[PDB]
This record gives C-alpha cells, sequence and structure tokens, in this order.
RNA sequence: CAUCCGGUCGAUCCUGCCGGAGCGCGACGCUCUCCCCAAGGACGAAGCCAUGCAUGCCCGCUCACCGGACGCGGCGGACGGCUCAGGACAACGGUUGCACCCCCCGCGGCGGUCCUAGCCGGACACCGCUGGCAACCCGGCGCCAAGACGUGCGCGCAAGGGCGGGCGCCCGGGCGAGCAGCGUGACGCAGCGACGGCCCGCCCGGGCUUCCGGGGCAUCACCCGGUCGGCGCGGUCGCGGCGCGCCGAGGGCCCGACGCCUGGCGGAGAAUCAGGGUUCGACUCCGGAGAGCGGGCCUGCGAGACGGCCCGCACAUCCAAGGACGGCAGCAGGCGCGGAACUUGCCCAAUGCGCGGCGCGCGAGGCAGCGACGGGGAGCGCGCGAGCGAGGCGGGCCCACAGCCCCCGCCGCGGAGCCGAGGGCAAGCUGGUGCCAGCAGCCGCGGUAAUUCCAGCUCGGCGAGCGUCGCGCGGCGCUGCUGCAGUUGAAACGCCCGUAGUUGGCCCCCCGCCGCCACGAGGAAACGGGAGCGCUCCAGGCAGGCCCGUUGGAC
RNA sequence: GAAGGGCCGCGAGCCCCCGCGCCUGGAGGAAGGAGAAGUCGUAACAAGGUAUCCGUAGGUGAACCUGCGGAUGGAUCCCU
C-alpha cells in the first residue's frame, strides 16, 4: 500500500481513447484535479501537441501556455495538464480558431468548430441538489461547479444553460420522453438519439431506452445520458449525426479513402 | 455405469482421481519428493565434485569387461557418489584429489548399461572438457 | 524497466515431426533445386504461412454464409490472396482456398517473375544478380530474393536504371 | 501501541489466522482521560492532533454543566455534586469518574431560585425543596471536553429511586 | 497441423512396461562471414559489504562582499526505483456499500464574528569578538528583517447537548428507505483578521465492508473458551469482542473443521497442441508486503517512514582510549555461494516528476560498452566474362558529444562446422587390436573379415550453427469427462441391514420461483485474434499521403 | 517550565520448563539385494515318484512334515 496518493503514470494504464503510441515513452501525461476527473478528461498537451500539432515537445507546449495562448471557458490556463472535458470551449484568439470539446461516434474527443454568436455559453448536467451552510439551497454540475439559489423548477438530471462571462442560468432542458440527448459514456459514447423509455428498480440502476433517428434502438444507464435540447441539438455537433456505421461499411470507407 | 454419472457428481470424480493418480510410479518419483531429498544433485544438471579414488569396476555376466571410474565428494552435499568416465584412455588425465564437474547418464537416475550401480559422468577435468582433451583441442600442462 | 522490453518477437516456421522420411527429403530437394532454394528453412516458412492461411479458411467455412462475421473475414482474406496472385482472379468462393499449395507462394517470388519475363537465364543467375543490385521494383532496387512481387507491380519490375 | 486490528484475533471458527504486516497508524487508539468530578486544581481540559488535523479535546477534570427540566422547559448551568449510581461497574461511582450515562447529584439553587411557585410535577418539586436534584449525564467527556445532561423524568426516575433508596 | 517404431518366444497372438522419434526453458562442449531486434546474480545465501553517485527548487525577507554568497521562510522529499523473506476462509480477482468514514494540490462557490488600525510587541538565524575538543560536535556576549512567532481593530458565531411528526399501511431539499435543514431553552467563546481566509461542493487517493472464487496431507477426527451472542461504557476518522465490566451459553465439522507441510506472493498471462486438457506463473501492467531481526515515535493532509529519530540483540568502523559512528533486497563495483549470470562509462536533448515565468535537478529515464539466452534477414559464386561483396582511406546524414544504419568517391582478404554410417533411423573400403582396450539412450558388438572399437577413403543430416545433461508438454485411450480395465493377465468387500451422499416411472398447455439458452449493460491496457498501411523484405511498428472518412489507429 | 521520581500501558532481551519438526552416534541383533564355477540335501514342474494349492495349529538342520476343514487352477464333464 502506498502511504500517499499518486504523481505518476505509466503509458500502458492510460485510457484507450486517448490513443497513445505504446513506444512513445513509459510515462504519460498525470492531469491534475480540476473540473474533470482522470477517466472523463484529457490534457490540454495532447491536445495542443498530438493533434493540432502547433507544438512538438513538452517545452514548446509550455511556453505557449505560460504566455497565455489558449482560454479555456473565458479564463486563461497556464497548466499543461489541465483537464478538457465534454462540452468545454477551447478558442485561441491569435489564430482566430474556436472548437467545442465532443465525442465522436467511435468514442474518442473531437473539436468541433464554432461560431460567435454560441460560444458564450455552454451546456451543463445537474446531478446533486443539497442544503449548504444555513440552509441556502445549492445546485452542482458535472464540471465541478456550483450555483446557489437555483430555479425549484430545476430538478436532478436537468440540463442547465450557462453564459461564459457570467454563470447565471437562462433556460432548462427537463429529463423526459421524447428529448433528444446524447450518450457520453460506456459502449455507446458519442450516439445521438430520443428517449422512448424509462424504467428503475428501486436500490438498483435506472436504465434508458433511446432510438437513433435510422430505427436503432439502444441501451444505457441514466449515470451517462446528457441532454442536449428540445427535439433539436441546442449546440453544433460532428459532421455526422450521431450514427455508428457497421464494421462492414467502416472497411468500405477505408477502402474508399484508400 | 462403473462410473458415476450424475449431472452433480464432480466432486467425487475429482476425489477419485486426486486419490488414484498417485499410483503411477512417474507421477510418484515426480511430485513426492523422496527422490529430491534423495538425489545428491538436487535437482540440478550437474554438480562439481572433488575424486578421491581411482578405480575399476567389472561388467555383468554377458559382457566382459572393467570399466574405469572415480569417487567423487560433492562440495555442497559432502556426500559420496561414484562417476565414470567413458572416453578411451581418459583415466591418464584425471589424477587423484582434482577438482571434476559430473553430469547424469541419458536416463534420469537410472543405471546405463552394463555398468552395474553407476549414474554419473565426468564431462569437465580441471576445468577442460574431457570431450576436448580426447580429440587433442586443448592440453592439461597446467596439472 | 527499459522500453524495449514491450517490443514483440516470435518465429515463423516449423520443422516436421519425423524428420528422417525419404518421400519428403526428395521432395524437398526436387523443390530445392527447381526454385534454387538455400536451406530448408524457406520451405518450413512457406508451409507455415499455408497452415495459417488454411486454418482461416476452415474456421470462416465452419459457419453460415450470411454470417457477418464470415463475410468480413473472407472478403478480407480473399481480397489479399488476389492482391498477391497466391490465388487466380477468376476465384472468388473460400472454398478454393484449401486447395491452395505451398508452389503457388514459391511462384510469387522475385526470382521467378524475373525468370518468367525472360530477364534472367537461371534462377541462381537470377540470384547472383539480384545480390549485386541490378534490378528494381518500381523505381526501387530491392536486393532480397525472398521478396515477394504484388500482381500490379509485376509490369513494373525491370532492370536498375544506374545498374552497369 | 495500542491498536483496535482484527488481525490479532481468532476467526469464527476459533482458528489463528496469522499475521502478515507491521502495526499501522490508522488502526490506533490511545488511553483513556478518566475525567474526574472535582468535588493547583481546577478544571483541566486537554486537546489531542487527531488524523486530518482535527482537533479533540478530553476532560480530566471538571466541576459544572448545563442541566435541562424537559417538561418544564427549564435549564440553567448547576454545579455536580456527586455521581450516585452506574450501571457498568460501582468503581468508577466510589472514584467519582463522569462517563455518558452516570447518575449525579447536582445543586438545586438555579433551579429553587425561581422554581416552587408554578404548578408542575410533584417529586421534581420535592427535589428541589431539597438540596440536591437527580440527574443524568449525556455527553461524552473526553471526545468533546463537557458533561450536560438532563433531568429524570417519569418511569426511569422510578427505576433509579427504587434502585438507590436501599443503599 | 486426429501418425507411430525396436525389445519377453523354437515360432505366434496379447497384456504390460523399457527405449526412440518433436517443441520449449536453462547449463556444459565445439565452432563462428555481414546486418537488424533483444534477455541478462531470481532458482532452499531477504548472506556480507570498501569506493563513488542516486532530492532538490524558489516567488518572500539584502545596510552581507560589490545586486550573486550565507541564513530565516515556503513547496517537495509518503511519488519514483529494488526484491518476494513473511503470510494458505488471509493476500488477490470480479461484484456491492458507508443512511458507520478521512482527504493536500487543483476547479467552482461562499465570504456578516458577543464582551496604535497612516500600521503593534519581543526574539533567533547568518554575521563580529572571545573559546572548548583527536574527531563528531557545539558554548558565551553583542546591534538587525519577515508572507516567521505572539497580541489583535470586527454586523454573533465553531463542536456538543434538551425540546419540536403520526394512530393499521401506501398514494418537498432529497431518498427505495424519518434522512437533512430550521426554530427555541441553556452552555462555550474554538477558527479568520498589521498586505483576509475560516467554511462548502467536486476530483484523485485511502480505510473498512456484502456476494462468488481462492494449495496439499485423514499414518491430522473432532476443534475453539474473547472462543459465540446480548447489555453498558470507553477508544477510534469511523462501524465493530476493538478493549473493559456484567449476563447467557454458544459457534465450526466427511459439502473435510482443527492441526501440520510447502525449495507458497497473487492476478492479467506463458509453454505445449486435433477436441477435451497438463504444467508453470522471480521478472515489463495492476495489487500486496519488506528494507539485518524484534519493537516504539516525532513532523506532517498523508509515514507506525528507515538514502527520518529511540532501545535491545547479532555484526562492523575511527580513537591523540576519554568518546564517536553505520545499514546497497537504489545504480556501478567487490567477497562468499553456486551448474548458472555484464562497465566502479556519458547526458537530461527526448517521456515524465518536483520547484519555478524565458530555467535547475533527477543512476527515474535515455545513449553507448560486454553479450552465440534467444529471434529475423543475406552470403562463401554465376559463367567461359564480366560483375558484386566484406575490409581500408576520405566526404555527407544522424547524434546532447560520438559511434551504428544509409548515401557519395579511391583502393578492393571469397573463410563451415557439429554429429553419424547394424536396426529403430537417411547414409559402406583398407590397416590395426583380439571378450583386452573400448562402443552402446534399447536390442546388442568385441574370444582372428569386428558392416558396431581405434584410424584413412567415401557417404548422409542440419547448417552459422551442431551436439550433451536436467526439467515441463506431447507421445499416453499407460490416470481414461469426452475415453481404460476388473472369469483366466494387476484388480468385485464373505454376506445382510443401514445414515450421510448420489440417483429416482407416468400424468395437468400457459400462474410464481431455481437451474438452462439468447441478447444487453457495466467494467484497464499490454498479450492473443483481427481491418488498413511495401520499416527495400522480414522479425516489427502505427504509421502515412497529398487533391486524405473530421486521414487512420475499426472490432 | 527542565533534570529527576511513582503507577499503569505498548513491549525488547535473558533465565526456567513443556511440546513439535528435521538431522545424527551407538556394542550387539536382524532383513534385503548383488557378486563366484562354494558346502548340505532334492521341495516344485510328468500321477515329479506321498496329486497340487488355501486357511489354521503344532513340530523339525534346511528345503519341509503332520492333524481338522475347504477348492480343482486334477490325474474324473460317463453307471440300480
Ligand atoms: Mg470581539
Ligand atoms: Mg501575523
Ligand atoms: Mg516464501
Ligand atoms: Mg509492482
Ligand atoms: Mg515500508
Ligand atoms: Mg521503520
Ligand atoms: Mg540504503
Ligand atoms: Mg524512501
Ligand atoms: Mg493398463
Ligand atoms: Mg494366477
Ligand atoms: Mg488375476
Ligand atoms: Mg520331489
Ligand atoms: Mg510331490
Ligand atoms: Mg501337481
Amino acid at each position: 500500500m502506498a502511504r500517499g496518493v499518486r504523481k505518476h503514470l505509466k503509458r500502458l494504464n492510460a485510457p484507450k481513447h486517448w490513443l497513445l503510441d505504446k513506444m512513445g515513452g513509459i510515462w504519460a501525461p498525470r492531469p491534475t484535479n480540476g473540473p474533470h476527473g482522470l477517466r472523463e478528461c484529457i490534457p490540454l498537451i495532447l491536445i495542443l501537441r498530438n493533434r493540432l500539432h502547433y507544438a512538438n515537445t513538452y517545452a514548446e507546449t509550455s511556453m505557449i501556455l505560460q504566455d497565455k495562448n489558449v482560454l479555456i471557458d473565458g479564463k486563461p490556463r497556464t497548466d499543461p495538464t489541465f483537464p478538457v472535458g465534454f462540452m468545454d470551449v477551447f478558442e485561441i484568439p491569435k489564430v482566430h480558431k474556436t472548437f467545442r470539446v465532443l465525442y465522436d461516434v467511435k468514442g474518442r474527443f473531437t473539436l468541433v468548430p464554432i461560431q460567435s454568436n454560441e460560444a458564450g455559453f455552454k451546456l451543463c448536467r445537474v446531478q446533486k441538489i443539497f442544503l449548504g451552510d444555513k440552509g441556502m439551497p445549492y445546485l452542482s454540475t458535472h464540471d465541478a461547479r456550483t450555483i446557489r439559489f437555483p430555479h425549484p423548477d430545476i430538478k436532478t438530471n436537468d440540463t442547465i444553460k450557462i453564459n461564459l462571462k457570467t454563470g447565471k442560468i437562462d433556460e432548462w432542458y427537463k429529463f423526459d420522453i421524447g428529448k433528444i440527448v446524447m450518450v457520453t459514456g460506456g459502449r455507446n459514447c458519442g450516439r445521438i438519439g430520443t428517449i422512448q423509455a424509462i424504467d428503475k428498480h428501486m436500490g438498483s440502476y435506472t436504465m434508458i431506452r433511446m432510438k437513433d433517428t435510422e430505427g436503432t434502438e439502444f441501451l444505457t444507464r441514466l449515470c451517462n445520458v446528457f441532454v442536449i435540447g428540445n427535439d433539436s441539438p441546442a449546440v453544433a455537433i460532428p459532421t455526422t449525426k450521431g450514427i455508428r456505421p457497421d464494421i462492414i461499411k467502416n472497411r468500405e470507407l477505408r477502402l474508399r479513402s484508400i | 455405469m462403473s462410473k458415476t454419472s450424475g449431472l452433480y457428481t464432480a466432486r467425487k470424480l475429482r476425489t477419485v482421481r486426486r486419490v488414484n493418480r498417485w499410483a503411477d510410479k512417474k507421477y510418484r518419483k515426480a511430485h513426492l519428493g523422496t527422490w529430491l531429498k534423495a538425489n545428491p544433485l538436487e535437482g540440478a544438471c550437474m554438480a562439481r565434485g572433488i575424486v578421491t579414488q581411482k578405480i575399476g569396476i567389472s561388467a555383468k555376466q554377458p559382457n566382459s569387461a572393467v570399466r574405469k571410474a572415480v569417487r567423487v565428494q560433492l562440495t555442497k552435499n559432502s556426500k559420496k557418489i561414484t562417476a565414470f568416465v567413458p572416453r578411451d584412455g581418459s583415466i591418464t588425465y584425471i589424477d587423484n584429489n582434482d577438482e571434476v564437474l559430473v553430469a547424469g547418464f541419458g536416463r534420469a537416475g537410472r543405471a546405463v548399461g552394463d555398468i552395474p550401480g553407476c549414474r554419473f559422468k565426468v564431462i569437465k577435468v580441471a576445468g577442460i572438457g574431457l570431450l576436448a582433451l580426447f580429440l587433442r583441442k586443448r592440453e592439461k600442462r597446467a596439472r | 524497466p527499459r522500453i524495449s522490453r514491450h517490443r514483440n518477437s516470435s518465429k515463423t516456421y516449423s520443422t516436421p515431426k519425423k524428420p528422417f522420411t525419404k518421400p519428403r527429403l526428395d521432395a524437398e530437394l526436387k523443390l530445392c533445386g527447381e526454385y534454387g532454394l538455400k536451406c530448408k528453412r524457406e520451405i518450413y516458412r512457406a508451409r507455415y504461412m499455408l497452415a495459417k492461411i488454411r486454418r482461416t479458411a476452415r474456421n470462416l467455412l465452419t459457419l453460415d454464409e450470411n454470417d457477418i462475421k464470415r463475410r468480413f473475414e473472407g472478403a478480407a482474406l480473399l481480397r489479399r490472396l488476389h492482391m498477391l496472385g497466391i490465388l487466380d482472379e477468376e476465384k472468388d468462393q473460400l472454398d478454393y482456398v484449401l486447395g491452395l499449395r505451398i508452389e503457388d507462394i514459391f511462384k510469387r517470388r522475385l526470382q521467378s517473375v524475373i525468370v518468367e519475363s525472360k530477364l534472367a537465364k537461371s534462377v541462381h543467375h537470377a540470384r547472383n544478380m539480384i545480390k549485386a543490385r541490378h534490378i528494381s521494383v518500381g523505381g526501387q532496387i530491392v536486393n532480397i530474393p525472398s521478396y515477394m512481387v504484388r500482381i500490379s507491380n509485376t509490369s513494373r519490375v525491370a532492370i536498375a536504371d544506374t545498374s552497369s | 501501541g495500542i491498536t483496535h486490528d482484527k488481525m490479532y484475533k481468532r476467526s469464527k471458527t476459533g482458528a489463528v489466522q496469522g499475521k502478515w504486516h507491521k502495526k499501522r497508524k490508522y488502526n490506533l487508539g490511545r488511553q483513556p482521560a478518566n475525567t474526574k468530578l472535582i468535588v493547583n486544581e481546577g478544571q483541566k481540559i486537554s486537546t489531542i492532533r487527531c488524523r486530518g488535523g482535527n482537533i479533540k479535546r478530553r476532560a480530566l477534570r471538571l466541576s459544572h454543566g448545563s442541566f435541562a427540566w424537559g417538561s418544564a422547559d427549564i435549564s440553567h448551568k448547576a454545579r455536580i455534586l456527586q455521581v450516585v449510581y452506574n450501571s457498568t461497574s460501582n468503581e468508577l461511582v466510589r472514584t467519582n469518574t463522569l462517563v455518558k450515562g452516570c447518575v449525579v447529584q447536582i445543586d438545586s439553587a438555579p433551579f429553587k431560585s425561581a422554581l416552587s411557585n408554578d404548578t408542575l410535577d410533584k417529586e421534581i418539586l420535592d427535589q428541589i425543596r431539597g438540596d440536591h436534584i437527580l440527574a443524568r449525564i449525556s455527553s461524552r467527556p473526553g471526545q468533546v471536553g463537557t458533561a450536560d445532561g438532563y433531568i429524570l423524568e417519569g418511569p426511569e426516575l422510578l427505576f433509579y429511586q427504587k434502585k438507590l433508596a436501599p443503599k
């Protein structure tokens, strides 16, 4: 038993959906605690170095970040291991590039470019309502943020729109049958569909049945069902509309691209 | 039938095999432990010892010959064994009170051929292979 | 530990269970002379690859035709075999694979393709020429005798421009 | 040192488990406070640095506490005279040692100074006109450094009165 | 990727074993042209250790020398690295829970404090003067700083405690679940505040906990007595016989308790190969445990820590003999042991960690050296003359510096061994010796042709590798579930009753429950399988092309 | 608020006794195996010269002999 917390991370023990080469090295970056957890995040350096390719080493990324060249939800971050998560705003003014971090059908993080009109807010999932000091009602979300004095009409598992400049709630979408959702965990990450059924078991998990646009049906637990509007998405989504092709069609697409 | 065959009878079959697989001589010799404690080499490929007497052993009834062997004492056990140097005229290369390396015969621990009660072979003496000395590849002028 | 510990490795050939078998020795020597093979490890390699292909074909054939896995794997296997020239183009059924034989593998070697093109007098001459780097594939010099040529590169094999 | 790990016990079948590691600091214990009634001397309370930087205070000597009469909703700070009954053992009573559940006698002055003029339970009033009132301890000295409680009421009062009357 | 062969007889058929034939792991022995990848003191000594290195950084505090020193202060040193002694309802693997819990950094909030505030008080360190001692170590006096210590300006606020719901049950802050919060009567003034942080939530981590799995011996058959349960207090971050007092008597066992043994770390996995399985699992990832043996403790969010302190024991060192001092199962190196195992090298440039703004450090890690553990690719010729290797001398590319590969110029070292030739088992000619010397895994040869010994000729197998020894799988349907045998070869209890255990005829058209089949969710990779891609091929790797599914790494 | 002391708690080391496991000396006694071409007799294989064997009991230099009961793996598949 280790006598304290863990600070390192072996490369082979890192999450698969990070797509890290086996021979890159013994070690992988260890994300620091923040808005998102280890298994539902991706470090900034990976995006800035292994994807966009604006840097070729750790040091270059360190200089870029300490020179204030990236804003996360309107706030400059200088930590190369800062965790980036789902429905986050990634803006680089020096090149006028703005991206929203979402999931691809394969189950990995992707950068969807956005516009100026929709980059002043983000969507958050409310999963906990509790009373704080002095009995004051509170409310928490998936990105580690708390808001005091929420509307009584807002319940758990709902979705909340908040302005980036000011953490004030505008409108909220209820968790109900007939609402477009997006799956954010498990075997079905990145799929988009509409809720058709809700079944609860006393003392255990609650299972949600969803149907895709094409008629396919799939199941997942409520812990990773994210509402993204009322029958139509509230934000811009990837070019594909949450359709996972079968191995045959993916092979055809690969051969075509070959 | 003779063997139990019911759908809920795995325990009895396991116990039967557990008890009955001890009747094979090979399985006992391997998994019992007596041989390991009795084998002077303790499950090693070969051992190092000191020769103390050079002797000749007669062969069995249908053959007629005197085989050349030496008595050895193992460094790590202090017990006594008999090891036999096969190659022609190789006894003259072995001298009393000499360091030797002794290995086994083809069979694990049984006697081989017409040599009675001998289970070991000499392969190295004074750090030089006997097979190499016999072919004149090297010379033992250090001794 | 060192990163060199995670490097993989494997063997590529199999030895017969009964070595001293007269017909086998005769056939192996016959093939070695016909294709001018160096040692008997090449035949073992060919047998290994053939066994792999045959096992894949068997497993696929055990299943139903309309099995998604069967379709996927058979399509990939047939495409590979056709691209490599081992199997004739006009055959597109998994049954035909089990009839393949090592000689078909041998016929696609570089020595063979340059011999059937009249570019070399003999397999031995082909090997000697290949070693000296007088040959090229698609404008690139190849000096490996056992290099296997794909069908699309068959007409692209020629003499090295820079060779004397 | 003192520990409460279960590795040094026996199994449910009565077998010796065996030991596979040295002692750990998470599983430690400490010597009891043994809080004493006062009856260089004065109120003495110590402080203990517990896991996580948390602070725990154990009382070694004290003399006063807050007591409540629930039926009439009357509460004052009163001086504790002595311990008269304890279910665990009579040795604690002889030593006047304070623990949760001890039955004690408190001074009546803070209550009689305002009572004996309103209709209430007869028995508490009879106690009030005397020098002491029967009471109980509800806090945990040794963990919070205090000794509070409440005044006995009905069936429990009868139980303890019948217990201590013959003595 | 479903194989057999030789040996009991005067001959024959069987049972049955002995031996051969293959793969892998190590050691020994012979030999060795070129390139690529690559393990490496684990194997009843967790035995002993000279020598050098392995953890530092810096925002605050400069009347220091000419700001760099030094010191106070802060963060870190509880991660990483080594090994497998101990431990057999434990550890560990999968599956639950805390409505019995604690938690640094970081992210987001919140921020009201009972009764000199143009800025409070006193010290120590470094340093100066004077000194002790062999060394290690320190003493006394003296001016000075703080984001150090203490006090503390302020709208009431920490812990704990009493009271506050129903009338058979069910139909908001929140739950499956009377859980949270609040009011009110009394106690107590904890924390924050001389440049403003007490508190809350999330996150990583930890602690315990439900269910299932979790070595062998019956020449161990009965075992336990805080052992089993209840009441009460204490202690703990916290539940709990965790500890104490009192009460009662219980708990486990042939569905194998208890005891003993193990040359016993576990799993992901490895070897072998029709299918069913057998054996192993020191070592790459996860988890556990330890730092000579046995114990104890401070600091701190976090250690019962050992490159931290205290004691006993066993060892070891210096002494100007009064005293002082140590812990390589960290990297190199040495002794001992053994069948068995490498340089006392260079560097943070890459991957990461610590601190920190244009950087430092890191025996983690990388590079090189030895290296026939081992794996992959070429070659000692083709031809009647030309051509190309290795090798040397130079230039590039690469590299932290250098090699190496690769490319360009001038000269141009062409080298095969190890086993065997009666059968199994592919492969025969003279000369010696004479049951001697010797061969021979088994059958056997050798007492004058020795087809078997020792030599020459010739021949065969594999091949830069070949052979010998030990172990595991297979061979083996000779451990038999698939799938043996039991008249005579080895083997049916002398017979009956009988409990555990195992097995039990036929019948109901649909309801509930258990097994069963199928599908699905959820949960690490690496390995294995597998889609696509010409590292010149290959062992490999996840690349790569321009006019790329959003290029890809699907499952 | 130091040195120092008392009582309890954690608990090393030594002494005493008990038990368990693994090795090991020993006069003499007794078994087995191998080696050679030793001495005394012939028990078994043919009706092996008293048919062989099983159990039990006693006796004898040795193989073995005898008594009671049993089997044929016998030397008999066959007789009011
Ligand atoms: Mg005040
Ligand atoms: Mg202050
Ligand atoms: Mg062990
Ligand atoms: Mg580990
Ligand atoms: Mg430790
Ligand atoms: Mg320690
Ligand atoms: Mg050390
Ligand atoms: Mg350490
Ligand atoms: Mg048999
Ligand atoms: Mg018989
Ligand atoms: Mg029989
Ligand atoms: Mg006779
Ligand atoms: Mg007779
Ligand atoms: Mg007879």
